[PDB]
């Protein structure tokens, strides 16, 4: 019963300050591969895809199974829903899964205005 | 009566694109299309240094080369003389995308192939602009009729430097040009490898092994 669980859920900022998503591999004998992140305006099922760089800090710790991403310097327009997806390490114990991903339940961000 | 001979020669020209990065290959080579092997040997002869992962290329270097069994009917075999085309989709995980074709023609105891290739979208820091590829992992293509022609589906992946993978969804559609018998749904199993490559993949040496299969016993 294999979940990602990410947090915060939901969260409200002042602008110009830093936000830091974890998401976590929990109930799982698998290991993380590859690490992504999506941001959903809303409404938007289009993705953007966040690359690390610039206001965006993306780190992994493999021995956690966990994976974060740090936005600073927060805007209105950063407003939205982050989404965190990974794939599975190829191994005999998780064989099915090794084109697969899984998703966290998402962060719904509002950054309130300040200025 | 068959056209296709227990022993086949290939001659092929890849011309493509990848991130904006033209090239042009020849290939020459010999199989078993019963046994499903085949070697090529490849030269780049515009474009070198290619400054792109050479695996992202190696499929599109023909199902002709298949061992399929007697009860499974044989799409690609019964194309010729006459021959086939396929046209492919390639999504990576990374949002990079390919899309390639190839005209499949038969003279002789030789098959000819005009392939195109096209690529965007890889991250300039990416397994594929920076070459961290190490080969592809064996595969099962899923084969199956639509639309009157045969179409493949196959989960990809590329093991990477580091033990990773890089992982590629790929759809084909082959078309024979002229009325064949189609087979029920099957699968393929490959293998491909670089046997051998000089220093910048200038010359490459490519090995292929496809054999056919059913999933599910036939009808009773």
């Amino acid at each position: 019963t294999q979940r990602v669980e990410q947090t915060p859920t939901t969260t409200t900022k002042e602008a110009g300050e830093s936000l830091t998503i974890n998401c976590v591999l929990r109930d799982s004998s698998c290991a993380l591969d590859s690490t992504y992140w999506y941001f959903t305006k809303k409404g938007a099922t289009k993705k953007e895809s966040l690359s690390n760089g610039g206001r965006y800090a993306e780190t992994v710790n493999k021995a956690s199974k966990s994976f974060s991403l740090r936005i600073s310097d927060l805007r209105v327009e950063d407003s939205g829903t982050y989404h965190c997806k990974a794939y599975y390490s190829w191994d005999a114990n998780c064989w099915n899964l090794r084109y697969s991903y899984i998703e966290g339940g998402g962060t719904i961000l509002t950054v309130k205005p300040s200025r | 009566a068959s056209v296709i001979k227990p022993e086949m020669k290939i001659k092929l020209r890849m011309e493509g694109a990848v991130n904006g990065h033209k090239f042009v290959i020849e290939g020459e080579g010999i199989g078993k299309p019963y046994e499903g092997t085949q070697t090529l040997d490849l030269t780049v002869k515009e474009g070198a240094p290619l400054p792109f992962s050479y695996d992202i290329l190696t499929p599109a270097f023909n199902r002709a080369f298949t061992k399929y069994p007697k009860d499974i009917p044989d799409y690609f075999k019964q194309a010729f003389p006459e021959g086939y085309s396929w046209e492919r989709s390639m999504t990576y995980e990374d949002q990079g995308i390919c899309i390639a074709t190839s005209d499949i023609t038969m003279e002789g105891d030789c098959f000819f192939y005009k392939i195109r290739f096209d690529g965007t979208n890889f991250p300039p820091n990416g397994p594929v602009m920076q070459k961290k590829t190490l080969k592809w992992e064996p595969s099962t293509e899923k084969m199956y009729v639509r639309d009157g022609v045969l179409k493949g589906d196959v989960n990809m992946a590329l093991l990477l430097e580091g033990g990773g993978h890089y992982r590629c969804d790929f759809k084909t559609t082959y078309k024979a040009k002229k009325d064949v018998r189609l087979p029920d749904a099957h699968k393929v199993d490959h293998r491909i490898e670089i046997l051998s490559h000089d220093k910048d993949y200038n010359k490459v040496r490519l090995y292929e092994h496809a054999e056919a299969r059913y999933s599910m016993l036939p009808s009773q």
